[PDB]
């Protein structure tokens, strides 16, 4: 039960509850993402209606996140009206009242539409790949559910009671006082959750290199590469995905995104070519890997990153805390490949 | 201070009718009656028994409706 706030002479107030049971914890396939469209439904002391319409009168909202680390209950309101907010809030990890027609009305067609939205999108299936492929039961977990394994009402259930323990989430805000927070949160219903164990492993998972995969779909085609990245080796990284997609790379033209998406134990790298004509998709991708195979040099680039990074970490409270001053060189070994459209007319691992 | 509950009452209903409906509607309801009386004078004119009561007494146009034939000129 970590609690920290930073305080600020504004209006607006935020608060967020951070647990531990993102898509690399679920149990069964799917049921993180079904948790998450059970987090603002009937409690067993006041309706799903009553709180929308209540908080409206008051000046708030509330929402929900989802990825493969987190779930997220996030709150935004007026700067005075804090521990209405905090009740709220702790009511949805104590007596979420999980109803047998609540999943039928409510959040299964929530989540169908959800699973539609991202299918449409290929960027979003090679991303899927890539982390099936190099972590197969961790990471590599699909993030949302889409039927292939059943859950149940009583799965849900057993998994908000896992999840949902004092150990395993934190809570933080951002233009509230501290201490008036602390005492909040105490006195509270979040106090008399059962403390049971974080989730958390410091060990390093297993990943696999060399790996390949390729999909047919009706659209755009997609090449993505896919890199694993230690704990000591993500600055490197970092400043990698800048370089690329800046006016100081020759590259940056032919890509269409790549990123680095870190996590407390490691990293993966994501680069991606898009395009609706299959011979620029194996032209761009070529010329892509056989340059980073020769070796770049990223020092040019160290400034413009801490600068990017700045910008990103002004939101988020608990960034990783990265150097960037040691970074001179790279040269690529080995990576994951994912194929994604008019898979006839992409290029092979053996071919890149 | 800090504020942790929303007080609030609930309005005089029944079913789709509210006494804050029905208060502003009123002063627009007074008029809608107006103009249904007028509506009526202008069909019951012809009436003999409303003129002899209500409409000859209006002081410019009542006297044009009354007959002036003499006696004599009169079969009944
Ligand atoms: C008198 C009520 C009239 C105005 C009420 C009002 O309030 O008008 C009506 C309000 C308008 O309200 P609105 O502007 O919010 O919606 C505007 C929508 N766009 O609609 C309502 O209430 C719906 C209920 C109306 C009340 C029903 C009245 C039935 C009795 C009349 C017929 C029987 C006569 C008696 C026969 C013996
Ligand atoms: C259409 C629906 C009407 C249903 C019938 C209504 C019953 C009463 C009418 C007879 C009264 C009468 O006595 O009518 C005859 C008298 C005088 O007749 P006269 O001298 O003009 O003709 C020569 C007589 N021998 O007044 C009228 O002319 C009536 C003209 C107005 C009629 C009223 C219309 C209704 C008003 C709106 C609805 C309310």
């Amino acid at each position: 039960l970590t609690v920290s706030a930073r305080d600020a002479p504004t209006k607006i107030s935020t608060l967020a509850v951070k647990v531990h049971g993102g898509s690399r914890y679920a149990t069964k396939d799917g049921v993180a993402h079904l948790l998450n469209r059970f987090n603002f439904q009937n409690t067993n002391t006041r309706s799903a209606l009553k709180l929308v319409r209540e908080s409206e009168l008051l000046g708030g909202t509330f929402k929900s996140t989802l990825d493969r680390e987190y779930i997220t209950l996030k709150a935004t309101f007026l700067k005075d009206d804090l521990p209405y907010y905090v009740n709220a809030l702790a009511d949805v990890l104590y007596k979420t009242a999980f109803k047998p027609h609540e999943l039928t009305e409510s959040v299964l067609p929530a989540a169908r539409y959800d699973y539609a939205v991202a299918e449409q999108c290929p960027v979003k299936s090679a991303e899927d790949q890539l982390y099936a492929i190099t972590f197969r039961k961790g990471l590599g977990n699909p993030l949302l559910y889409d039927g292939v394994e059943r859950v149940s009402l009583q799965d849900i259930k057993d998994f908000a009671d896992k999840v949902y323990t004092k150990e395993n989430l934190e809570v933080s805000g951002e233009n509230v006082v501290e201490a008036d927070l602390k005492r909040f949160v105490d006195e509270s219903l979040l106090s008399t959750l059962p403390a049971g164990k974080s989730l958390v492993s410091k060990s390093e998972p297993k990943f696999f290199l060399g790996e390949e995969n390729r999909v047919r779909f009706i659209g755009d085609s997609v090449a993505a590469i896919g890199i694993p990245v230690n704990k000591a080796s993500l600055a490197q990284y970092e400043v990698l995905a800048n370089y690329l997609t800046s006016a100081l790379s020759e590259l940056s033209g032919l890509i269409s995104s790549a990123k680095l998406d870190k996590f407390t134990d490691g990293g993966l790298f994501t680069l991606f070519v898009r395009d609706q004509d299959s011979a620029v998709v194996s032209s761009n991708i070529k010329k892509i890997v056989a340059d980073l195979k020769k070796g770049k040099d990223l020092s040019p680039a160290i400034n413009y990153t801490k600068l990017k990074n700045a910008v990103q970490n002004e939101s988020v409270s608990s960034p990783i805390e990265l150097n960037f001053d040691a970074v001179k060189d790279f040269k690529l070994g080995k990576f994951n490949y994912v194929a994604v459209g008019d898979v006839s007319n992409l290029p092979y691992l053996d071919e890149l | 201070a800090y504020t942790s509950h929303l007080s609030s009452k609930t309005g005089l209903h029944f079913g789709r009718l509210s006494l804050r409906s029905l208060t502003a509607y009123a002063p627009n309801l007074m008029l809608w009656g107006g103009a249904s009386m007028l509506g009526l004078f202008v069909f019951t004119e012809g009436w003999p028994k409303f003129q002899d009561t209500l409409y000859k007494k209006i002081p410019l146009l009542g006297p044009t409706l009354e007959d002036h034939t003499p006696p004599e000129d009169k079969p009944n």
